């Protein structure tokens, strides 16, 4: 299971791969190029990026996509209803990030759908 | 053909002149009372050299030069061949003073350019460098002169008339200021720390209004107190403020093409003597 | 009463020589040292808080026995673990501690330093949620950590920043207490989830299901794959300024590296022992899992030394380091243990029978554990050395005018006939 879903994922990778590059290019915030590397997921230079912007909690945060640490998943789902509810403001591109830890991106209350 | 020689530094044991001037060359005299033979010409740099200055034996044969070009250009002799080993320009504006520190610290460097800034260049295990800089001054920093000690600071003469006596912390990695001082009407041209390992710790601060002001500091705490070396202006604007190891005695250059000498006496107040 | 203490050692020598596990002497040893720890230190003269000190470094000082010696001697060899290139990072971890006593000994030590090492009481008035003052005052545009970071630090209130102080300093002392389950809890509680997920990218990979030889400790996969990463990742942003530097303590430990001179500054003998052992594990671990092709090269993001030190050399440093912390008597059987070289230093303080009379524990505690040492290894210490060290001890029993419990000492040589 584990190898087929790597080809898979290494192969939807090729094929997005122009896509989200020139998505990339024209980019003028540096969050989103992060998520951007999310969507090609490259997790390393997310969190490389995150590091070179000083986003550097994040650029940790980041280094748990792919794991399916139920608590990373449990607590950014968390983390999103608290701004959901009050939270003055949230950067766009750190919620979709977060999204991204919850395990459910488009199944969900701040969805990228 | 030398008609303005800007700075010079001897070394340790004073065997070996540095000049450097205004057509961009650095040259290096061995020195022998009448006689300093010519032994080279280093040239590097993509503007007058404003100063240069050699760093403690212990590191070898080296030479921090800073120049009009911005960069301030590590030099070294090898074999008896002159070669420009590094080169440390964050700097966006003309670097005028460059002085090493105590060779208890390492081989630091203390860089200070027209950009407001201040840089303490390390000189790592690979020989290169480690900058840690700083914003001194606003409008520019004409000089800045490190401090022995036995918890490390150093001085800065500033283009906005100030004095600042920065300290290193290492909560904070870079130098955090801890007193600033205010005195001169015009750019503070030189600052320099006296080697004085005596009951309390003077700095001599020349300036463009023609001022010479002496911060004397008690000691650890109680801050610093001024005094005007003389209260008449200088007939020419001075530049150059140097203490004598041996002695704290001060010489003081002015625009006035001698050098006057002061020395502190027992009603604390600086008297001549030449 | 208190000068009762020779008694409890004694009457632990009793308990032993009579139910013909020689351990237990040591266990006990320890207890006794600590419980004598707690009388000086209760209500006392402030000439007793020293002696009291004593004893507890004393009674740290049997702990530390126990533990090295339990895990040396008590050495009964098992079965060796075959791993496959397939297998997880986190059981060639496992496989790494198995294999090398020498580098097991060093987790075994840092277990003891983490024991005894010093925990602020919980934070009290903790507030609601995190940067709500900030939050409030308005000019948060992201409410994320790494937000002030993005641009100038002047975005967080003054107030936010000094109970993210708070925060910070009391995880790091948590950490460096071994307390990580309560990091993560106050981590969650104390609505610093972010930090929490951190927190989490300390374990390597498993999954019981590949990893096997593990799927009775877990039914379900953890840890994080791409761990060389994580740990650049988390040294980077250690070394990044404008965090606060016990927040930057942490992830420095975190990563197997050195914590900043603001926090380093602070630490004594032990904990600045901690954690350059922490260090020497780190890295020797990394170089295990490099030999076996298990780090992939995409993850060596930055550079973090390769070169691990000797356990010699650490001690050697922050000696040095230290110098009035390392000559403290005791703490030199401490490291004498750490190195083994302990009958070494026993032959020696033997010599200097011949400024360790001067102080009252030392000559005793030297005694007792040469007779532990020879009860559980027999051979240990020099049969000369024996009849010197309890020959003065023995007539110190007998300037305290306790000579009741004088034969028990005796059980170890024919010399006991000259009493």
């Amino acid at each position: 299971k584990k190898e087929r879903h790597c080809r898979l994922t290494s192969w939807i990778v090729s094929q997005i791969g122009p896509e989200i590059e020139e998505k990339i290019r024209n980019s003028s915030n540096e969050i989103e190029q992060i998520f951007l590397y999310l969507l090609l997921n490259d997790v390393v230079r997310a969190s490389k990026l995150a590091i070179e912007s000083k986003n550097g909690h994040l650029s940790v945060l980041i280094s748990y996509l792919g794991s399916n640490d139920p608590r990373i998943r449990d607590l950014a789902e968390l983390q999103l209803q608290k701004w959901s509810t009050g939270g003055c403001s949230i950067d766009k591109n750190i919620s979709k990030i977060y999204k991204l830890l919850s395990g459910s991106p488009f199944e969900g209350l701040f969805s990228l759908k | 053909h030398n008609e303005l020689i800007h700075d010079a530094v001897l070394d340790y044991y004073g065997k070996r002149l540095a000049t450097c001037s205004s057509d961009k060359t650095i040259k290096i005299f061995e020195v022998e009372g009448e006689t300093h033979k010519l032994i080279d010409t280093l040239t590097g740099h993509e503007g007058p050299v404003w100063r240069v200055d050699w760093a403690h034996p212990k590191f070898g044969t080296i030479l921090a030069s800073c120049s009009y070009d911005g960069k301030v250009l590590i030099w070294k002799e090898e074999n008896g061949r002159w070669s420009q080993i590094a080169v440390h320009a964050v700097h966006s504006a003309s670097v005028n003073s460059v002085q090493w520190a105590p060779h208890e610290y390492g081989p630091l460097l203390l860089v200070a350019s027209s950009d407001g800034k201040v840089s303490v260049v390390e000189f790592k295990e690979n020989g290169t460098t480690s900058p840690i800089i700083i914003d001194a001054h606003a409008i520019g920093v004409n000089s800045a002169s490190w401090a022995p000690a036995t918890s490390r600071k150093f001085v800065t003469g500033g283009a906005d008339n100030l004095v600042k006596i920065w300290k290193y912390n290492s909560d904070a990695q870079t130098y955090v200021l801890e007193s600033t001082l205010e005195g001169h009407s015009d750019w503070v041209r030189d600052v320099a720390w006296s080697p004085t390992v005596l009951l309390r710790s003077y700095l001599a601060s020349v300036s463009q209004d023609r001022t010479c002001i002496i911060w004397t500091q008690d000691n650890e705490q109680g801050p610093w107190k001024k005094t005007l070396l003389k209260e008449e202006k200088f007939p020419d604007v001075l530049w150059r403020a140097s203490w004598s190891l041996s002695g704290n005695v001060l010489a003081l250059s002015g625009g006035d093409n001698k050098v006057t000498l002061w020395k502190e006496n027992l009603e604390g107040k600086w008297e001549p003597a030449g | 009463y208190q000068t009762e203490r020779f008694t409890k050692f004694s009457d632990t020598l009793k308990e032993f020589k009579i139910e013909q596990d020689p351990f237990n002497i040591i266990r006990e040893f320890r207890s006794a040292a600590g419980q004598l720890a707690l009388d000086l230190a209760n209500s006392g003269d402030e000439s007793n808080v020293i002696s009291s000190k004593d004893w507890e470094l004393e009674a740290r000082f049997w702990h530390l026995v126990e533990l090295l010696l339990v895990f040396r001697n008590a050495d009964l060899d098992l079965d060796e673990m075959e791993l496959h290139p397939y297998n997880s990072r986190g059981l060639f971890e496992k496989k790494l501690m198995q294999d090398n006593k020498q580098l097991y000994q060093i987790w075994i030590v840092m277990v003891w330093l983490k024991e005894n090492t010093y925990v602020m009481e919980r934070p009290k008035n903790v507030p609601t949620s995190k940067w709500l003052n900030s939050i409030t005052s308005g000019g948060l545009k992201s409410c994320d950590l790494d937000f002030p970071l993005r641009e100038n630090t002047n975005v967080l209130d003054v107030k936010d920043k000094e109970e993210d102080h708070i925060f910070f300093k009391y995880i790091y002392e948590l950490i460096l207490a071994g307390a990580i389950d309560e990091a993560l809890e106050e981590a969650k509680l104390s609505d610093n989830i972010s930090i929490c997920m951190i927190l989490c990218g300390i374990q390597e990979y498993l999954n019981p299901v590949i990893d096997t030889q593990i799927a009775n400790e877990f039914n379900t996969q953890q840890g994080i794959k791409k761990h060389s990463l994580w740990r650049r990742t988390v040294y980077s942003l250690s070394q990044q300024a404008g965090l606060d530097p016990y927040e930057r303590a942490i992830y420095s430990y975190l990563s197997g590296a050195i914590p900043n001179q603001e926090v380093l500054q602070y630490s004594d003998w032990e904990s600045d022992l901690h954690i350059h052992l922490n260090q020497i594990l780190q890295t020797e671990i990394e170089n295990y899992l490099l030999e076996n092709n298990q780090v992939g090269t995409d993850e060596l993001i930055l550079p973090l030394p390769s070169h691990a030190l000797t356990v010699q050399e650490v001690l050697n440093r922050v000696a040095s380091r230290h110098p009035s912390e390392s000559e403290h008597p005791i703490r030199v059987l401490m490291a004498s243990v750490i190195l083994d070289s302990l009958p070494s230093v026993i032959h020696s303080s033997v010599e200097m029978l011949l400024d360790i009379i001067d102080k009252p524990y030392l000559l005793r505690i030297v005694t007792h554990l040469a007779i532990c040492l020879d009860i559980i290894n027999p051979g240990s210490v020099e049969e000369v050395d024996k009849s010197k060290l309890i020959t003065t001890y023995i007539s110190l029993l007998k300037l305290q005018g306790l000579y009741e419990n004088i034969p028990i000492y005796a059980t170890f040589l024919n010399e006991s006939d000259c009493l």
